[PDB]
């Protein structure tokens, strides 16, 4: 028994890290993108008009 | 049961911010289409 | 954000008010504020 | 005891097997992937050394034609001389719409006998596929392992069904994943953006 919570704790915690990595991972290259298409959608109506 | 107690409010802790976090990510996945 | 059509706008503007031989089409002048608004009354 | 159950059902909890996933059940959708993976005799190594031939290489078996384009998704390492290269195509229309070709009819053009002897020139010893109408064809009959009346159910649930099919999820290594393609996504997405910004400058221009 205490064998094993040594293993489940364990694997718990093995999983919180993956936890941890994809907070670690976190956006802002896509908070670009809206912003750019945006953009060239602008940047095309110029030609467009030109 | 010190111990398990610690098992439980973890796992529901992790749990409430898994659900927020898939949540980014569907959202994004939102902003992306 | 990066935009270009007031600049195409100004751009077309601009290139409006500068000549040119073009039998008719001579520049204009260019008003604004106190002057365009009654211009815009009338 | 009561105590070991609950015991099991926190191990149940956190878990890749699904018995009430540590209630890390999650579905997202996902639009609708064309994948075939290729064993090649070579080292990994044969592959990265010349991987534009071999995707030429692989684009004129396909007929090399422009409305045609070969991707590499990951190569991987399976033994001393032996890798297994990832790849889908993209097919461009007439009207300049691009869309992956189909896993199957990729596999079925494979899986010819000429053009199996060719890829078998390339290297190849071996392939596999992963997997209107179609889509009915596989959002019904149910996937992974995920239970037949949830999945039912996002299926309802689903915010935008054409563009949008429910595919299972599964705990963090999966938003892990779908972030993964999210930055895969995001760069294609930024450059396909820069073509159309680099063609509005040469008209501009």
């Amino acid at each position: 028994i205490c064998q094993d919570v040594e293993n489940l704790q364990k694997f718990v915690k093995e999983q919180k890290q993956v936890q941890e990595e994809i907070s670690r991972m976190s956006s802002k290259a896509m908070l670009k993108v809206q912003e750019d298409i945006k953009a060239l959608k602008q940047l095309l109506s110029l030609a467009a008009n030109g | 049961e010190s111990l398990i107690n610690k098992w439980s409010l973890e796992l529901e802790d992790q749990e409430r911010h898994f659900l927020q976090q898939a949540t980014q990510v569907n959202a994004w996945d939102r902003t992306l289409i | 954000m990066d935009t270009e059509g007031f600049g195409e706008l100004l751009q077309q503007a601009e290139q409006l008010a500068a000549e040119t031989e073009g039998i008719s089409e001579l520049p204009h002048v260019e008003r604004n504020l106190q002057e365009i608004q009654q211009a815009g009354e009338r | 005891t009561l105590l070991g159950d609950e015991r099991d059902a926190i191990l149940a909890k956190w878990n890749q097997l699904q018995a009430f996933w540590g209630t890390g059940k999650g579905y997202f959708n996902n639009n609708i992937d064309g994948l075939v993976v290729l064993v090649f005799n070579k080292k990994e190594t044969e592959i990265r050394s010349q991987q534009q031939q071999l995707v030429e290489s692989l684009h004129k078996v396909l007929g090399g034609n422009q409305t045609l384009t070969v991707n590499v998704e990951g190569t991987k390492t399976l033994p001393d001389d032996q890798t297994e290269v990832v790849i889908y195509v993209v097919e461009r229309s007439p009207n300049g719409t691009s869309r992956r070709v189909p896993a199957t009819t990729l596999y079925a053009h494979f899986e010819q006998a000429n053009i199996k002897t060719q890829l078998q020139q390339l290297g190849v010893t071996l392939s596999m596929t992963r997997t209107p109408a179609q889509i009915k064809q596989l959002l019904q009959n149910p996937p992974a392992g995920v239970d037949p009346i949830i999945w039912e159910q996002a299926k309802v649930d689903n915010p935008d069904s054409e563009k949008l099919i429910p595919v299972p999820m599964v705990g963090f290594k999966e938003l892990l994943r779908r972030l993964k393609v999210q930055d895969q996504m995001t760069k294609q997405h930024q450059t396909r953006l820069d073509i159309i910004s680099e063609d509005i400058s040469e008209l501009q221009k």
